[PDB]
């Protein structure tokens, strides 16, 4: 319609209006893709970091490889991404006990080598911190200082 | 949020039929800005809303010496902020433009922070992996020295010294405050974009005038459509510049919120 | 009467085919759930299209009549259908006032100048419209007070007639041996097409507070959430134009009352200055005999503005007023007073017999009747040099060929019209180069407050609410601006008080929905709108006014986030608002010698989904 | 290069398997672009790749 | 950095006066390029210092 109801000196003006409008829209389209492209790349860098640190290793980073204590992860592919299956350790069913920071014996102070001193009401034991498993307080699982 | 029709045209109704002739540019602006508006509330939830239950400290508030009164809430205040939080907040409408309120009030954020403080001081890091397991705080500090390769008797034999030295070291923090330029810069950058966006309405862009009513008052329609179309194009370019920069700047604050959440 | 339509009067807006495509269209439809009149007859209006339904197995409706006058002397449309088929026809008719063996067709008695011919229970629907000279008819006949359902109507005819329509009637088959009338309005719908290409459902936009939505999303199924659909804009009422007072009337009162006027040969000349000019003294002043205005109309003297208003006044004979006018001749207009050919002033002239008519002759007013050559416009000549018509110089002595140049009227009260003394005044404007000067008087308009109004304060044009201010201007300043240079306060010219200005009260409008698979109840939030300026359950939040939800004192987990700590949920049903719950409340049994240790554990498994790529375009 | 009584376009014409309504001339895919027409003379639906 | 006046007009007084009808576009251009130029020195201090 622009090249059929206008002479050449009059149709050029109308074509420039269409070029300007359509060029502006196409240039906006490509700019917005550059802005979104930086975001998918940042996501892919996070997925690549978790692939090494969650699947090819055991991470200590808090809330990085699921919720709980990280044991292992397995990848699954998705159409435009990746799905991680995170396997974590979660403690359950706690009880209260009584503690002491150290034990006095022969005037000396004894500290646990790798645990905590607990009391069940009448006797004192040593446990590991993540699972209740009492042991007798001996000179094999404690050390003396001061 | 910008009202596209009220920013460009402004009240006039002869303009609205002309603005419809440019397609869906005003729809694109609303969609783009809504994306930002939704992400900004999610940014805050991911940094602060990392706790299931709202923990409270016991009434006594005496943890083997260590004195945390400068970081715990002050019960004698309407806001329930801490003494240090009170310092932190003491240092930092137009032609179709509006500012929307946040979803979370700052009281609610204070409640997330006090829950993180009460969980940590009483159970250390156990509540982030399961149930909160109480342990005396002095024993919590001794495990933390063990994690860095220091033998745990260094605390137990020097508990008073470490607690007294800590209490002064935290006390010095207020002196250094009474810094937050990174927070003021965020406020400044948005204020400057809103002050510039409004000022760009007083520009003629090579037209006879800059007011869409005055054009008609002193000119016939055949020529007034051309003059108004020039102003519309100019002010529509202003909106495209504004929204593009908000998207680029929102990606930077999002990257910062990800670091803070981590 | 008025029956309640349900979803009726939906027709295929055009050709074009279309498969599964929730297409949005704007056209002339019958609005959903509309008030449709009921008839069991009189000429009805047209105004913009017509919906026409009916119910009956037999055929009672025997055509329609359309047009502008529904009478002869002009062409009209007539549609009939005997037991054969439909007959469109466009002629000039003469219609019976009551139109209706087995013999029939007593509708008309004339069919001149025909410009178109054509020959060839139950619900029979029609849609009639007339756009750009085309008279469209949609119809459908579907077998079964109307029932409830949806059925789109297909084009029937295409008639390039040209006919105008403003009224129509109906025709019924009498007994010798029920119908509806709706009208169409410009509305927007969202149309659902099936795979066969037919319209199966529709949503009326601009109707319910909800549908106002289906149109924004381009769907007939909305998922639970909160959607911004539109905006609220308070509108201004009344138009008050304030202005100053007057200061000075600039007293015409003398130039038009001077007890001793001036003879025409030496005419007085008073020049108005920067003043207030109120010509309402004149046009509605005395009785007058002649008042003709050449440059501008006599009524528009109070809305223009000129620089120098010159006022001339004198007295002349009766039948010579026809000479105070652009381009005339005669012993008076030739050389006593000459108006130019491009005059812009205003001539006033009346009779003053009883005031300047003394018995025995009043020989004061002179008028020159000898001069070398005619005058120049607006020029003045007062000399008394003795004329010289002959060839011998005069040497200033009257007699033969040496005449005195000044005579005097008479004016005895016993004269006829055309010889009694008339008083003439003329106004003349000229706008040399001044930026502004004496203009017309200003019509005030009071001044109301605390209302969104359209205001003008002596040039300052704007919209907003006027309120008492607490600013203090300097004793020369009229109005104030804020940062970014927008007017935010003015001073009333008359009362000298400072008033603040604030725009109306617009904002977005959002629709809160539990999901169309749960309920069709909805609540609406007017963003940052005060609950007194919105036009049950009205709830004020820091985010605006929430209407249609009840606020409770309990606290739940957030479902639909509203803002500023407020959420909505579909629980108690209905729609409510409330303040979110961050979580439970745990109190750890802390002491200085107590520990908790787990005795068991569970293995838990969770997933995390992350995007890695996008499409290459 | 085709023209069907006003519809101007370019593309390959092929036998379709759509069924128009008995008043529709052509149609437009999602995003409103013409993708099928009816031949005025033979009344057959043709796709326009 | 780019001087907006030299780029657009290039030592021309007729053009330079016309730039006054567009408002504060050059203000935005100078601040946008300066704001990211300052960060470039910060980037190197945070890695090596
Ligand atoms: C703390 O644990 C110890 C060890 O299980 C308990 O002592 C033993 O209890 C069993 C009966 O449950 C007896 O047969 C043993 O002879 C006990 N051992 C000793 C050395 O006395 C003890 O009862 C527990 N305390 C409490 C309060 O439950
Ligand atoms: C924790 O520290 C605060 C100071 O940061 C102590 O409160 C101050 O105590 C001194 C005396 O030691 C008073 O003179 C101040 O007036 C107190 N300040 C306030 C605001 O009350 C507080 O006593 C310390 N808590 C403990 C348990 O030692
Ligand atoms: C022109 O002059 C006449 C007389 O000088 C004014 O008429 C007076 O009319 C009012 C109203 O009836 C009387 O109250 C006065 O007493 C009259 N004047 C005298 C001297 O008696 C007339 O008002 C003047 N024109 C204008 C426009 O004021
Ligand atoms: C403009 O004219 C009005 C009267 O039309 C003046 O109003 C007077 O204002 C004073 C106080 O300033 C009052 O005492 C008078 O009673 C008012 N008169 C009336 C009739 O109400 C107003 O002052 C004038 N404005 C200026 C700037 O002179
Ligand atoms: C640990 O022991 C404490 C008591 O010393 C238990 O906490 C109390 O629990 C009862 C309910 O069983 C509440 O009514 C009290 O208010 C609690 N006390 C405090 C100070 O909070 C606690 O249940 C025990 N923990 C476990 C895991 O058994
Ligand atoms: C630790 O907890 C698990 C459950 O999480 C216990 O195993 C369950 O034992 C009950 C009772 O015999 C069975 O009915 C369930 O089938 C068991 N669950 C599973 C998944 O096997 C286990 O006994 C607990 N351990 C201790 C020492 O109490
Ligand atoms: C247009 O005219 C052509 C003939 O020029 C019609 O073609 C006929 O189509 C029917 C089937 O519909 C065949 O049985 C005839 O044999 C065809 N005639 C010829 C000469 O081929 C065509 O139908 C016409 N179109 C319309 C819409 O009437
Ligand atoms: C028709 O609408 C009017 C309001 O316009 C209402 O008063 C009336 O009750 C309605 N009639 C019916 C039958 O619903
Ligand atoms: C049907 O009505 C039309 C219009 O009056 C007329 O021309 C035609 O002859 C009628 N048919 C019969 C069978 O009467
Ligand atoms: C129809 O009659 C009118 C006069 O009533 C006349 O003006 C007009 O020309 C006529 N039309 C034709 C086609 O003869
Ligand atoms: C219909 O009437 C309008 C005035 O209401 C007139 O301007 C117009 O020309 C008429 N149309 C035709 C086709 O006569
Ligand atoms: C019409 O649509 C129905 C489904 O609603 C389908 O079963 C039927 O085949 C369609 N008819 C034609 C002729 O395509
Ligand atoms: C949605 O509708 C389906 C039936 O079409 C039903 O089975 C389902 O429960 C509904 N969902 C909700 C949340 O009501
Ligand atoms: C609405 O206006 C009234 C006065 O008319 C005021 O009392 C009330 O506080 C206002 N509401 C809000 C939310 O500002
Ligand atoms: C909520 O509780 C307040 C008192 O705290 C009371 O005044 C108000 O009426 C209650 N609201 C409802 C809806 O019962
Ligand atoms: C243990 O805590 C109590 C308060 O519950 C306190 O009075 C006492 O001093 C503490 N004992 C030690 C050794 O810190």
């Amino acid at each position: 319609d622009i090249l059929s109801r206008l002479d050449p000196p009059e149709a050029e003006v109308q074509i420039d209006r269409l070029i300007t409008g359509r060029l502006q829209s196409l240039q906006t389209y490509v700019t917005q893709q550059l802005i979104r492209a930086a975001e998918i790349r940042a996501s892919a860098n996070l997925a690549a970091t978790k692939m090494s640190e969650c699947v090819l290793g055991q991470s200590k980073r808090v809330d990085f490889c699921g919720k709980g204590y990280h044991l292992m992860s397995f990848p699954q592919s998705a159409p435009h991404g990746v799905v991680f299956l995170h396997v974590t350790y979660v403690p359950a069913q706690e009880k209260n006990f009584t503690t002491a920071p150290a034990i006095c014996h022969d005037g000396k102070a004894h500290f646990p080598r790798e645990g905590v001193f607990v009391s069940n009401g009448t006797h004192w034991f040593v446990t590991q911190r993540n699972f209740y498993e009492p042991q007798i307080i001996t000179t094999d699982n404690t050390f003396v200082s001061g | 949020s910008v009202d596209c029709t009220m920013y460009i045209c402004g009240d006039s109704t002869e303009c609205s039929n002309l603005l419809l002739q440019y397609g869906s540019f005003c729809t694109q602006l609303k969609r783009a800005l809504t994306g930002i508006a939704v992400e900004q509330d999610k940014n805050t939830q991911e940094v602060f809303a990392q706790v299931k239950q709202i923990y409270k400290t016991p009434p006594i508030k005496y943890f083997g010496g260590f004195n945390f009164s400068q970081i715990l809430p002050d019960p004698s205040k309407p806001s329930k902020r801490s003494p240090i939080e009170d310092l932190l907040f003491n240092k930092v409408k137009f032609n179709g433009l509006t500012v929307l309120p946040p979803l979370l009030t700052d009281e609610m954020i204070a409640q997330y922070t006090s829950a993180l403080l009460a969980g940590t001081i009483t159970s250390g890091w156990t509540f982030g992996a399961g149930p909160a397991l109480q342990i005396p705080f002095p024993m919590q500090m001794a495990y933390r020295f063990n994690g860095i390769g220091v033998t745990q008797n260094v605390l137990y034999e020097n508990q008073k010294l470490i607690a007294n030295q800590f209490n002064s070291a935290i006390g010095k923090i207020q002196d250094s405050l009474s810094a937050l330029g990174k927070l003021q810069d965020v406020v400044n950058h948005n204020a400057q974009a809103l002050n510039t966006l409004v000022k760009q309405l007083s520009s003629k862009f090579g037209a006879i005038s800059s007011v869409l009513n005055d054009i008609l008052s002193r000119l016939d329609p055949p020529e007034a459509e051309v003059q108004i179309d020039r102003l519309i194009t100019g002010r529509l370019q202003s909106l495209q510049t504004y929204v593009t920069q908000q998207l680029i700047r929102a990606a930077e604050i999002r990257a910062s919120a990800n670091l803070a959440a981590t | 009467s008025y029956t309640n339509s349900f979803t009726r009067g939906v027709y295929y807006p055009d050709k074009v085919f279309r498969s599964s495509v929730l297409h949005s269209t704007q056209d002339l439809f019958l609005p959903f759930f509309s008030n449709v009149t009921w008839f069991h007859n009189p000429v009805l209006p047209f105004n913009d299209g017509v919906y026409f339904a009916s119910t009956e197995k037999s055929n009672i409706i025997r055509g329609w009549i359309f047009g502008t006058t529904l009478d002869s002397k002009t062409q009209s449309l007539l549609i009939v259908n005997n037991a054969t088929n439909v007959v469109i026809k466009v002629c000039e008719f003469q219609f019976c006032n009551d139109p209706f063996m087995e013999s029939e067709f007593r509708v008309y008695s004339s069919a001149n100048n025909c410009t178109f011919e054509y020959v060839s229970k139950n619900l029979r629907e029609f849609v009639f419209k007339n756009i750009d000279g085309y008279f469209k008819i949609y119809s459908k006949h579907t077998p079964i007070d109307l029932p409830q359902g949806f059925s789109a109507l297909e084009p029937l005819v295409d008639l390039p007639i040209g006919i105008n329509i403003t009224r129509f009637q109906t025709l019924l088959a009498l007994h010798r041996s029920a119908y509806y009338v709706g009208y169409l309005q410009p509305r927007t719908f969202l149309l659902k097409y099936n795979e066969n290409g037919t319209i199966t459902d529709a949503v009326d936009c601009a109707l319910d507070p909800l549908s106002e939505t289906k149109c924004t999303l381009k769907s007939f199924t909305v998922e639970k959430g909160i959607y911004q659909t539109s905006n609220f804009r308070v509108q201004p009422t009344e138009s008050i134009v304030r202005f100053p007072n007057i200061t000075n009337l600039c007293p015409f009162d003398e130039v038009f009352n001077a007890t001793r006027f001036a003879s025409v040969y030496a005419w007085n000349r008073k020049r108005i200055s920067n003043c207030v000019a109120d010509y309402s003294v004149l046009y509605n002043f005395a009785p007058f005999f002649a008042f003709k205005c050449y440059g501008v109309s006599p009524t528009k003297l109070n809305d223009l503005c000129f620089t120098n208003v010159y006022a001339d006044s004198f007295v002349i004979r009766g039948n010579e007023v026809s000479q105070i006018a652009p381009g005339q001749t005669g012993n008076i207009a030739d050389y006593n007073y000459k108006l130019p050919d491009d005059f812009t002033g205003c001539v006033i002239a009346w009779n003053s017999n009883k005031l300047d008519s003394k018995v025995g002759g009043n020989y004061n007013y002179l008028y020159r009747l000898f001069r070398k050559s005619n005058l120049k416009p607006f020029e003045r000549d007062i000399s008394t040099e003795i004329y010289q018509a002959g060839n011998k110089p005069c040497n200033g002595v009257a007699g033969f060929n040496c005449y005195f140049p000044l005579r005097s009227y008479g004016f005895r009260p016993t004269y006829g019209v055309g010889h009694q003394p008339y008083r003439v005044v003329v106004l003349s404007f000229e706008l040399l180069h001044a930026p502004a000067t004496v203009c017309g008087p200003k019509k005030s308009t009071n001044l109301v407050k605390n209302k969104c109004v359209n205001f003008n304060f002596n040039g300052l044009t704007g919209t907003g609410v006027l309120t008492e201010s607490n600013k203090k201007f300097l004793p020369f300043q009229q109005f104030g601006r804020d940062i970014a240079d927008t007017t935010d306060a003015v001073r009333d010219p008359q009362t000298l008080e400072i008033l603040d200005i604030t725009p109306c009260s617009f904002g977005g409008v959002s629709v809160i929905t539990p999901g169309t698979n749960t309920s069709n109840q909805v609540a609406v939030l007017y963003q940052g709108v005060n609950c007194t300026e919105v036009p049950s359950n009205v709830f004020q939040t820091r985010a605006g006014c929430l209407i249609g939800a009840e606020y409770v004192n309990n606290s739940y987990e957030c479902d639909i986030p509203i803002g500023a700590g407020i959420c909505a949920s579909y629980q108690t049903q209905s729609i409510i608002a409330y303040t979110m719950s961050l979580g439970a409340e745990n109190s750890v049994a802390y002491s200085n010698n107590s520990i908790a240790i787990p005795t068991n554990f569970t293995i838990s498994v969770t997933t995390e989904i992350l995007p890695v790529s996008m499409t290459k375009t």
